[PDB]
RNA sequence: CGCGCCGCGGCGAGCCCGAGGGCCCCGCGGCGGAGCGAGCGCGAGACGCCCCGGGCCCGCCGCGCCCCUGCGGGCGUGC
RNA sequence: GCCCGCCGCGGUGCUGACGCGCAGAUCGCUCGUCGGAGCCGGGCAUGGGGGCGAAAGACUCAUCGAACCGCCUGGUAGCUGGUUGCCUCCGAAAUGUCUCCCAGGACAGCCGCCGCCCGCAGUUGCGGCCCGUAGAGCGCUGGCCGGCGG
RNA sequence: GUGGGCCCCUCCUGGUAAGCAGGACGGGCGAGGCGGGACGAUCCGGACGCCGGGCCAGGGUGCGCCGCCGGGGCCGGAACGGCGUCGGCCG
RNA sequence: CGCGAGGGCCGCACCCGGCGCUGGCGCGACGUGAUUUCUGCCCAGUGCCAGACCGUCACCGUGAAGCGAUCCGCCGAAGCCCUGGUAAACGGCGGGAGUAAUGACUCUCUUAAGGUAGCCAAAUGCCUCGUCGGGCAAUUUCCGACGGCAUGAAUGGAC
RNA sequence: AAGACCCUUUUGAGCUUGACUCCAGCCCGGGCCUGUGGGGCGGGGCCGCCCCGCUCACCCGGUCGCGCGGGGACCCGCCCGGGCGGGGAGUUCGGCUGGGGCGGCGCGCCUGCUACACCGGACCGCAGGCGUCCCACGGCGGGCUCAGCGAGGACCCUCCCGCGGAGCAGAAGGGCACAAGCCCGCCCGACCCGCGCCCCCCGUGCCGGCGCGGGCCGCGAAAGCGGGGCCUACCGAUCCUUCGCCGCCCCGGCCGCGGGCGCGGAGGUGGCAGAAAAGUUACCACAGGGAUAACUGGCUUGUGGCCGCCGAGCGCCCGCAGCGACGCGGCUUUUUGAUCCUUCGAUGUCGGCUCUUCCUACCGUCCGCGCGCACCGGCGCGGAAGCGUCGGAUUGUUCACCCGUUCAAGGGAUCGUGAGCUGGGUUUAGA
RNA sequence: AGCGGCCGCCACCA
């Protein structure tokens, strides 16, 4: 997010922000597969095992 | 519509290759052979070193 | 951005400059649009008139 | 909107007025061996995408329905085009 | 280089230094001569200094009537 | 990856000098840092829609929101500039219709030239038909002050 | 070739209006020399080969600056004020 | 957040390569940004994921017809559809009327949920030089308070 | 320095994405590569699936081939098929317009008015309408007369007069009475084949209408009338597709399928004489444009500002000391608009500081008059531009607001003044 | 326009 849009798909904007969801699918192509790749779930919650 | 991103540039190598100078070598078990495969073989620890 | 839309300022003079023409002398007698039954009868009468006919 | 089930009008095959039965005309399905379709398929082979225009900017909310009139005595077909309208039905009396 | 129109030269129901072969000699096409019809195909005389119009003839589309070799021939009517 | 401070490395303010310069980025005073993610030299590696980037679209030999060199290439322009002697005879348009048309065109008009052929008029008078404007008016469609008599 | 026009006189439309914008018959500048309107593309006359003489349109005739005398009177801009001066109408 | 090597992410025209002389205290992809004290509600939308084969959805294959070209049926992988999970994924987090000068109370329309703890005319407040206190002879600046055109919780909140 | 702002050009480029049209890559299925055996399930009367041994193809390890393994007919590779796919590629992103944009749609048609009595005549002029609706709401014949007013009749009926004051689908204008309206009867001219004219107009097309020659019909005793619904609006090329008549061709022949062709309708282009099409640029552009905005100047003066006329009232009385409502007439260019004449191969664009000169619509001082002028102090008018109109707190501020003093008018000069300065504001590139 | 039951999924030269 600190870059320009030419350098990265998170780049640009008048505020630093990603813009879309950062969960990307498993079959995304090289150049697209940034952020969280094929996440079953996200966030920080307790109670796993 | 862009340039190649940082993760795309690391695969070619160049400045992204491992710094292997002054490494002691690859760490491995002893190769299985006749004598170990049928009995036991003896070694002595000569040094303990930082890699 | 905007230009003029319309005038007829010089047009009557342009219309007059070569004179006002008249249509040809034979358009007053064109058969076009007359009754075909009348035109048929005309052709028959002249065709059978020995003083008017042009049959060989 | 309402059209008679049956009508008496001219027939060419016999050359006189007879009784005809009404029905609705509908465009049949496209053949694969018509010459323009053959030309289109051959032009669309290969790389390069769409080779002909695709019409988008659509205005009319109505087509002109046409009535098939089938002659009773001899089975000669005739067609009548109607003015544009939104609903149409033929009467049911044979 | 191609297309249209105009002028002039030669010859004229004809015209023509293709290429080629022996500033001279010989030299095919082609275009013009008949059109119309999608096509099967059929196929022009009757008049006129010139021009314009009228009339009639040929083809395409239609329709009376007669016949021989026949969905073929003849003769007519109409836009 | 402590503090003052020299060389070094950097480059804050004077919005100082200079700004036809000493100089296609320099000079003076002031200023940041100075044992560390510190500074310097040589060799080597990464090549153009590619590299490299503690990220400014920065840097890649005074060239970078895509280097430089030769060719394709005398690239296309309804757009701006220019377009070289004399006399004589004629002489416009800036309008209608259509156009991804509105700084451009095609057809028509207006003009030139070349012709060819054998009554007429941008006028008055006389005769016949047509028009609904100025004025006038409140019958028609609408609007509007009041006074009598039942 | 042209398909950006503009102005005047009369007649209009929108606008508080405009040297504003949009239309109409006729004329002009454009593409019209010369004189006059001090000065101006379009107003008033007159529209053009090179000269000599004459007549004169429009405007004018104290000096600059070509050209005059005689006669009869008087002595940018609104509503609204004036016993300034000269002339009238009604009582 | 992904991955136990027959793997994962990346290079690369092809052959062949980097991480890797590596092995989960590792490697790779992302966001926030020392400490202290905290980090509320929403899975309706978009995104991601796994569990079942309902509908749809290729070629191949196969049946019936046909002189044949071919026409019509059947069959049915992944995907979508369906069933669930997930916000330190992207993001979102309220109106009218009364009621002891206010409004603890109430009735009502309504959302996926209706902004919690905090903070503020703030480098975020239009109105606006907001109102009150401090300071000055005098202050559109400044500080302290009060409460939102359009404050607010790893878009990290407060200190 | 051929404006970098702004606009136009059928001139670009960087970036984005739910623009349009695609490509690598990856996922998935069958087939070939590809052996040698054993089994289960189902269907149709041989076919389709599924499973699991072995090793010999093919593939992976260890070893200096020093006394060894693991997978396996599956994987890979190749052919064809389907899905994901701004990671990447190419291209597009209407027009008119008192600048552009937001808005609107005189962009294809219709009525009345503008429009100045033949025809024609402009505007993002005025008041409006159209993309439909009806086998009857149509054709013909016959009969009838509508809206109503007045007068009558137990708690709809009758007469009389009745120029249309009703009705005729929907805007407006026009038209119509033994009808063009209403009711009844029968019908389908809301048909077929072939021509011409009118409107618009370049005398091209398209919508719409009108006049004919020949078939076949409807109603009517008959003369007649009829190609919809009284008239003026209600709609669509080439190429392609589809359907219907009668035929012709498939070029070495013949036959059957199939294909093509001549005529006519339908599927549609409303941006309506008819491309297949989304954004952003504060990183930037190119050719041009004063044909066109942002700043001076010019015309105008609504708005701002200033000055007159009248005289309902106020002023204890008393219209005019001082005031002055309802109205009416002017001036100025120090406000802001309106417009687009000059300037886009460039006229440095806010304020302050510094310095000079000008105006008078005069605030203090000077000379006169007036008062609801006793004095003091105020107020009103005429002449008058010589001198004076200041120091500070907050704000870039012009402005404003307060404190203080000898108590403190208003303006102009390219909104005076950047090769005089300054650079706080506005006004590129970072955040 | 195509299958299935207002809905899904699929398709597109005047
Ligand atoms: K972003
Ligand atoms: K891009
Ligand atoms: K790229
Ligand atoms: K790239
Ligand atoms: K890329
Ligand atoms: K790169
Ligand atoms: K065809
Ligand atoms: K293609
Ligand atoms: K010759
Ligand atoms: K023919
Ligand atoms: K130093
Ligand atoms: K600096
Ligand atoms: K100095
Ligand atoms: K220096
Ligand atoms: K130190
Ligand atoms: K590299
Ligand atoms: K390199
Ligand atoms: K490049
Ligand atoms: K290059
Ligand atoms: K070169
Ligand atoms: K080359
Ligand atoms: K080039
Ligand atoms: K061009
Ligand atoms: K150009
Ligand atoms: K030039
Ligand atoms: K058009
Ligand atoms: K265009
Ligand atoms: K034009
Ligand atoms: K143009
Ligand atoms: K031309
Ligand atoms: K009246
Ligand atoms: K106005
Ligand atoms: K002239
Ligand atoms: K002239
Ligand atoms: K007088
Ligand atoms: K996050
Ligand atoms: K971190
Ligand atoms: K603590
Ligand atoms: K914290
Ligand atoms: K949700
Ligand atoms: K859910
Ligand atoms: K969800
Ligand atoms: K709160
Ligand atoms: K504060
Ligand atoms: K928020
Ligand atoms: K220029
Ligand atoms: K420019
Ligand atoms: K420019
Ligand atoms: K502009
Ligand atoms: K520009
Ligand atoms: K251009
Ligand atoms: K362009
Ligand atoms: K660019
Ligand atoms: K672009
Ligand atoms: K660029
Ligand atoms: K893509
Ligand atoms: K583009
Ligand atoms: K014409
Ligand atoms: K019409
Ligand atoms: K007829
Ligand atoms: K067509
Ligand atoms: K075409
Ligand atoms: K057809
Ligand atoms: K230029
Ligand atoms: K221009
Ligand atoms: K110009
Ligand atoms: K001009
Ligand atoms: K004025
Ligand atoms: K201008
Ligand atoms: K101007
Ligand atoms: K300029
Ligand atoms: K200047
Ligand atoms: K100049
Ligand atoms: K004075
Ligand atoms: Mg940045
Ligand atoms: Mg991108
Ligand atoms: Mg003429
Ligand atoms: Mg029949
Ligand atoms: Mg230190
Ligand atoms: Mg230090
Ligand atoms: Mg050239
Ligand atoms: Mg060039
Ligand atoms: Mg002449
Ligand atoms: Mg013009
Ligand atoms: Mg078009
Ligand atoms: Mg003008
Ligand atoms: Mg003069
Ligand atoms: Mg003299
Ligand atoms: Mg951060
Ligand atoms: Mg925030
Ligand atoms: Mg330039
Ligand atoms: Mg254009
Ligand atoms: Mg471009
Ligand atoms: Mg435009
Ligand atoms: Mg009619
Ligand atoms: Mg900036
Ligand atoms: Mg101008
Ligand atoms: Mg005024
Ligand atoms: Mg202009
Ligand atoms: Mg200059
Ligand atoms: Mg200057
Ligand atoms: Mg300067």
């Amino acid at each position: 997010v600190a870059m320009n849009p030419v350098d990265h798909p998170h780049g640009g904007g008048n505020h630093q922000h990603i813009g879309v969801s950062s969960c990307v699918p498993r079959n995304a192509v090289p150049g697209q597969k940034v952020g969280l790749i094929a996440a079953r779930r996200t966030g920080c919650s307790g109670g796993k095992r | 519509m862009g340039r190649r991103i940082r993760v795309q540039r690391k695969g070619a190598g160049s400045v992204f290759r491992a710094h292997v100078a002054r490494r002691l070598g690859a760490a491995k078990l002893r190769a299985n052979d006749f004598a170990e495969r049928t009995g036991s073989v003896r070694g002595v620890v000569k040094a303990i070193l930082h890699d | 951005a905007k230009l003029k839309n319309h005038t007829s300022k010089n047009q009557n003079r342009k219309d007059h400059r070569n004179g006002i023409k008249k249509p040809k002398k034979s358009a007053y007698t064109s058969h076009k649009g007359m009754c075909p039954k009348y035109l048929r009868n005309l052709r028959r009468s002249r065709a059978n008139d020995p003083r008017q006919s042009l049959r060989p | 909107v309402t059209y008679p089930a049956e009508r008496r009008t001219f027939c060419k095959r016999e050359g006189k007025h007879t009784v005809h039965k009404a029905s609705l005309y509908k465009k049949g399905k496209d053949s694969l061996l018509a010459q323009g379709k053959r030309r289109y398929d051959r032009k669309q082979r290969g790389f390069g995408g769409q080779t002909k225009p695709i019409f988008r900017r659509k205005a009319k909310t109505t087509k002109k329905q046409v009535i098939r009139l089938t002659c009773s005595s001899c089975k000669c077909q005739t067609f009548q085009v109607l003015k544009r309208c939104h609903r149409l039905e033929i009467s049911r009396l044979g």
